[PDB]
């Protein structure tokens, strides 16, 4: 047998490499540069025609299997990591591309949350997945994902990128280099997603709960006269060479707060753990609480894990969660690989198990016969 | 060298003949997971059993294989016996002969199919089925006297005088520990604390065992429960959440003494014990009043013996002296009897062999049962 | 006071109000409190911080929906007081609560604290002449006009099966499971995300309930419809955008009849009906199968009666007549029953007066319930 | 263990003897599960009231090229080995061979089997 390849198709970035390795070999933006198109189209797009999606995935998998990885597709197996409740037609297409065009031996559709649990070694743990599109949580108890007690909110990368763009356009101060030393607002109508992502990573950080709670009430201005903490210094960011955008200190520590803002509904990234944990079985409560896992690149943002764990323990004392989750000890697990590449590492650890892989995985001979991929929906 | 294996509906007590207490005591349950179409993680057992299923209660649907001392699912019971011999006891069933326990006045198919498995599946050298009540007397070193062996599955009253049992005087009542556990859920749901799932029912059994106690005067206890909050005790769940059960503490075990609460329309555990003695011969009644034994774990309720004495004394004549026999080890009263029986050299002859089973069939058990 | 009594159904999803004289409930509005989604500091926004029923439906996308009652139990009492205050508003009824007496319809086997607090509010906050808490199941029979009948009342919050024979309800044979219409709405949202349409917001949960109510058919065989390629019927949203539901349409309400699929440990809607009949005495079983009544909104699913009949038949004994008599007004059946009950002169005796509650104590409401 | 269990289960189904007990039925590796920290390290107080030089911190593109330990600072970021390129050979569905390249494709523009639509 040969070392099975691991792919993990995401909206922002795709993880790729081989099984039984310390981390992924290639990690790249999930896009393709088609002739005529100035900006490259995104390879994973939900709610489009199958033929157009088929062509994009055919183009992308080709780049992964030749330019990034150097190996024959037909020779060795595949371990496709994809999140639970991934759209039906997308997963059906992705398999149909691998089985028909590339003619792979067998694909294994592992849920990202159960794979993240294997990397630690613990059999039972709560898993939060703060991705690009949606920040999803799914309790895993001793190998069994509990779909009953699922939770998701659109407070990921996309929702954060959009919030940054909005704030920058309000307090817009750019030095074009054409008598634009004076503050010039909205010279460009929209900012490209590639720039916004680079600003987010380098400039913006996650504030402490004490400082963050003041920032929330400050921008609200709820019958108070200038009750904001002192912001960090303003950082100057180059746009397309000559144009120098002066990023305000307030924007850096306020953009993140949309994730941890209550917004009346009581629906934050913090609340989603406690909302799910309260809905879980009464016996499982204390085991899941003690074993928390925080995967996804959105949680890589500096000082996110401290704010989350703090915001949890504050929301615990709130009267809604005070009865059930009152006297619970919330402890976070530190996975071996980085927060972005926890999902991938599980699939590699699973891919190294050649004996179990072949049995669980769906063979091409079965797919060609039936034409029915197994899912958590009815058969 | 011989094995005693009590097949109780609540807990399966198994061990070696001659030993003081049973070696392996685990809850008699099979844990099948609430699986979706999503793939399962590693270290996955298709069906968990006993202490393993008791650890992984959260996800697994707990299904008791024996219901009212009748084996409903035999495939499940086979998996428990496989966990009993191979894993728990660490002994081959082909080497040692196995003594099992059946409740009295059970269906004939139960004893028939029980022995068939032991002889064919496990290939045991000898197999003897015994009445739980008959064994329970040996524990107290008493040949004479009636027993009120109330289990999780059933409660039965077997009067035995001078080492001779009265079969027609035997009375069976379906009211037992599991019905009380089911009753305790309903009245706890009336207070506020809702328990629905099979895993939650197991937590309600832990609440029952620890807090619940038998009241001497129920009407007097309800008056004190209403006025003062002295009887109200707190219990911590597996979750940090704590609950204050209140009057429902002593309301649960009352169902034993008056089944009207459960709504069975039958005689109480006190009244059935009296009725059984009255069905017996007039002469021997004296000793049965003097030697009334309480066996099983449904007679480990704090102050059942005091309430039992009071209720029997009222029904029974005034001149008679009513003494209730409550040994410290009531839970293991069925097994400890089995250990004494199996050890005795006389019992060596009473064993049913494979040769005897092969020639006659499984019907031989009905002749050499009791 | 002789002035006409006000019937009010405490439906988790939709509360139905009106006078006892009316043949149908004039005022029935959704049971949820509407507050502005964005925390309003500024002027020119939604004022009051309270939007109930038709006002909420108008400005739905702007507000944040919070249901005060979950699984036939009141979680937030402050919210429920505002809802009952809106029942006695200029919008609906337009009367004094102090003048007219009241009839509540609490689900069976609810917490006793739920009934006690419900009475306290209606006696203290509103100055009611008299109050009477009743079972939802018992009313449903008055509406149809038959004494004997099992009532499978599938509401939004709770689905319960109560067997009543010749005006006698067996309280032990009652069966209650939490998997109701609201859970079907929750599971449909999950399958809609599996089709690729997110409804993350609490306002966006309301349109999932609308999608369910509009387009969701129960297939007689679920396995055949899954293999068959779907039409993918388009539904139009409030904004104007179209969504192709496809296979999610039929495999969402299936979770009523088979709740193990998602991973919820419950019996199922076909099972609770049969179990409730089988739990009752053997003589009545035939008549209770011969008289089944569907109540509540979570029976109006297209081909519910067709599936239930088939699923009941295989579980029920062979060659037994099974008549599932659904009225045309299933959603409003529970209220019509109360409206008839309230009109009768016997109701004058049944309810508890305000002075009675002050003197007798707390028990007054509980003891007069039945 | 699962393979042996699945094999034993499968050969028992294939045999179709209804689990007939002919013979007697029935070293361990134990990993310690990772310890959960009570409190994760907070964001350093330096980040508050300090000028951020965009030269010192690394962009996403150059962060992600070193995935095994993607470092925020530039001083941590080490140079990775140069990525090897591929020499493609085409094979059809119906037809077998089609075209291919030599064993010394480095500094060579020669095809072992030249085939193209413009050349027919
Ligand atoms: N200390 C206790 N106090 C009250 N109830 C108890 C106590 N211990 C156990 N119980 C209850 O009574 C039952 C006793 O079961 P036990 O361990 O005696 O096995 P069993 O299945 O009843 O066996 P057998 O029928 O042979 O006696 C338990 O299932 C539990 O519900
Ligand atoms: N190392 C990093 N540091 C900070 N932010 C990151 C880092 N890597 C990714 N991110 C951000 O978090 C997001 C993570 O998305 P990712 O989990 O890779 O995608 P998906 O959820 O589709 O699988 C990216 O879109 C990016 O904005
Ligand atoms: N026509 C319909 N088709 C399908 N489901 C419906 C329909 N009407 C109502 N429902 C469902 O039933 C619920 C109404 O329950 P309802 O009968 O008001 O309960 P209750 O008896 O507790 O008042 C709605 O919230 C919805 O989920
Ligand atoms: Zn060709």
């Amino acid at each position: 047998e040969k070392t099975a390849v691991v792919i993990d198709l995401g909206e922002a970035f795709t993880k790729c490499g081989f099984a039984g390795e310390t981390g992924p070999r290639c990690i790249i933006p999930s896009v393709i540069k088609k002739a005529g198109m100035p900006k490259p189209i995104k390879v994973v797009q939900y709610n489009i025609n199958t033929e157009e999606l088929y062509s994009y995935l055919k183009e992308f998998i080709h780049i992964l299997y030749f330019r990034h990885l150097l190996v024959n597709p037909r020779d060795r197996r595949v371990v496709v990591i994809e999140s639970v409740l991934c759209p039906s037609h997308f997963r059906e297409t992705l398999t149909r591309v691998l089985f028909k065009y590339f003619e792979v031996p067998s694909v294994l559709l592992a849920p990202s949350h159960l794979m993240a649990l294997l990397t630690l070694g613990i059999n039972s743990a709560m898993v939060l997945d703060c991705g690009y599109r949606e920040s999803l949580v799914l309790p895993i108890y001793e190998g069994i994902p509990v779909l009953n007690c699922w939770g998701a909110l659109p407070l990921g990368g996309k929702a954060l990128h959009k919030e940054l763009e909005t704030q920058l356009l309000e307090q817009c101060t750019v030095d074009t280099g054409a008598a634009k030393e004076q503050s010039l607002p909205s010279v460009m109508g929209s900012i490209p997603e590639g720039v916004l992502e680079d600003i987010k990573v380098r400039t913006c950080f996650v504030s402490d709960l004490t400082r963050g709670l003041k920032i929330q009430a400050a921008k609200f201005n709820i019958d108070g006269n200038t009750e904001r903490p002192s912001p960090p210094p303003n950082v100057d960011y180059p746009l397309d060479g000559e144009k120098i955008l002066h990023v305000l200190g307030s924007i850096r520590d306020s953009v993140v707060e949309i994730l941890f803002e209550q917004d009346n509904e009581e629906k934050s990234v913090a609340t989603l753990i406690l909302d799910s944990l309260m809905q879980c079985p009464i016996d499982t409560r204390k085991q899941l609480a003690e074993n928390l896992v925080i995967i996804g690149g959105t949680s890589m943002l500096p000082g996110f894990l401290h704010r989350l764990l703090a915001e949890i323990r504050y929301l615990v004392e709130k009267p809604k969660y005070k009865k059930t989750l009152g006297t619970k000890t919330f402890r976070i697990h530190t996975p071996p690989a980085k927060a972005n590449c926890v999902a991938w590492l599980g699939g590699a650890i699973f891919g190294a198990l050649q004996d179990i892989l072949g049995s669980r995985s769906v063979s091409k001979e079965y797919y060609n016969q039936t034409g029915r991929i197994p899912d958590w929906c009815s058969l | 060298a011989a094995l005693v294996v009590d097949n109780g509906s609540g807990m399966c007590k198994a061990g070696f003949a001659g030993d003081d207490a049973p070696r392996a005591v685990f809850p008699s349950i099979v844990g099948r997971p609430r699986h979706q179409g999503v793939m399962v993680g590693m270290g996955q057992k298709d069906s968990y059993v006993g202490d393993e299923a008791q650890s992984k209660r959260g996800i697994l649907t707990l299904k008791y294989p024996i219901e009212h001392g009748i084996v409903t699912n035999w495939d499940d019971m086979e998996k428990i016996w496989h966990h009993t011999f191979y894993n728990e006891l660490r002994v081959a069933p082909e080497e040692h002969p196995v003594l099992l326990t059946e409740a009295p006045l059970n269906p004939k198919a139960n004893r028939e199919k029980m022995t068939q498995i032991m002889f064919e599946t496990f290939n045991t050298p000898a197999m003897y089925v015994a009445i739980q009540a008959v064994l329970s007397l040996y524990a107290s070193g008493r040949t004479t006297g009636i027993v009120m062996d109330s289990g999780d599955g059933v409660t039965h009253t077997v009067p035995i005088y001078e080492g001779y049992a009265l079969p027609h005087a035997i009375l069976r009542l379906d009211l037992a520990g599991r019905d009380l556990t089911d009753y305790l859920m309903k009245i706890l749901t009336e207070r506020g604390y809702s328990f629905t799932t099979t895993a939650e029912r197991e937590i309600v059994r832990d609440i029952k065992e620890k807090l619940c106690y038998v009241a001497l005067d129920f009407e007097q206890e309800m008056a004190t429960a209403a006025s003062s909050s002295s009887l109200e005790k707190s219990y911590e769940l597996p979750d940090g959440q704590v609950i204050t059960i209140g009057n429902e503490r002593f309301r649960c075990p009352e169902a034993l003494f008056q089944p009207s609460f459960l709504g069975m329309e039958s005689c109480g555990i006190h009244e059935t014990t009296f009725n059984s003695i009255m069905k017996c011969d007039v002469d021997i009644r004296k000793d049965l009043y003097a030697n009334t034994v309480l066996s099983g774990g449904t007679t480990m309720y704090p102050g059942i013996a005091d309430r039992m004495q009071k209720e029997i004394t009222a029904l029974a004549p005034s001149t008679m002296k009513i003494k209730i026999i409550a040994p410290p080890e009531r839970k293991y009263s069925v097994w400890i009897g089995g250990s004494i029986l199996a050890s005795l050299s006389t019992f060596q002859q009473m064993w049913i062999s494979k040769q005897e089973y092969d020639e006659s069939g499984p019907s031989i058990v009905h002749r050499k049962c009791f | 006071i002789a002035n006409q009594p006000v019937v009010i159904d405490n439906g988790s999803g939709v509360i139905k109000a009106g006078f006892a004289g009316d043949q149908i409930p004039k005022y029935c509005f959704p049971n949820y409190v509407g507050r502005p989604k964005h925390v309003r500091v500024m002027a020119g926004a939604l004022e009051g911080d309270i939007f109930i029923g038709p006002k909420a439906e108008e400005h739905r996308g702007l507000l944040s929906i919070r249901y005060p009652m979950e699984h036939g139990i009141v979680k937030d009492w402050n919210d429920m007081e505002r809802i009952w205050q809106y029942v006695y508003s200029k919008d609906q009824l337009q009367t004094f609560s102090e003048e007219h007496p009241v009839l509540l319809t609490e689900a069976p086997l609810n917490p006793r604290k739920n009934r006690e607090r419900a009475a306290e509010v209606f006696f203290e906050t509103f100055n009611v002449p008299a109050l009477f808490i009743s079972m939802q199941a018992v009313l449903s029979l008055y509406a149809t006009g038959r004494t004997t009948g099992v009532v499978l009342d599938s509401g939004d919050g709770v689905t319960h099966a109560v067997p009543i024979y010749e005006g006698f309800a067996m309280p032990h044979s009652i069966m209650r499971i939490d998997i109701a219409g609201r859970d079907v709405s929750r599971f449909l949202r999950l399958y809609l995300r599996k089709e690729g349409y997110d409804f993350h917001s609490s306002s966006e949960f309301e349109i999932v309930k609308a999608i369910k109510e509009r387009a969701c058919y129960l297939s007689i065989n679920p396995q055949k419809d899954e293999t068959l390629e779907t039409e993918k019927a388009q539904y139009y949203l409030p904004d104007g955008s179209t969504i192709e539901i496809g296979p999610s349409r039929f495999r969402a309400p299936e979770l009523l009849f088979r709740p193990d699929l998602i991973g919820e440990e419950s019996e199922g809607i076909h099972e609770v009906l049969v179990f409730a009949i089988q739990k009752s005495d053997m003589d009545l079983r035939r008549t209770l199968f011969s008289n089944i009544v569907l109540s509540g909104g979570s029976t109006l699913f297209k081909g519910f009666g067709d599936r239930l009949l088939s699923e009941v038949k295989k579980l029920a004994p062979k060659d037994v007549k099974i008549r599932i008599s659904a009225p045309q007004e299933r959603l409003y059946s529970t209220w019509i029953g109360g409206s008839i009950l309230a009109s009768l002169d016997t109701f004058k005796k049944m309810w508890v007066s305000k002075k009675e509650y002050e003197e007798d104590g707390a028990r007054s409401i509980h003891r007069k319930t039945f | 263990k699962e393979k042996v269990e699945r094999d034993r289960k499968k050969l028992a189904r294939r045999r179709n003897y209804m689990p007939l007990a002919f013979s007697q039925h029935t070293k361990e590796i134990k990993i310690e599960p990772a310890q959960a920290v009570d409190e994760v390290e907070p964001l350093p107080e330096d980040y508050y009231t300090r000028p951020v030089n965009l030269t010192e911190v690394t962009t996403l593109q150059q962060r992600l090229l070193q995935p095994d330990f993607q470092p925020i600072c530039a001083s941590q970021l080490y140079p990775r080995h140069k990525h090897l390129l591929i020499k493609r050979s085409l094979r059809c569905r119906q037809c077998e061979h089609n075209l291919s390249k030599p064993e010394f494709n480095p500094t060579s523009i020669k095809f072992k089997i030249q085939l193209v639509a413009v050349n027919y």
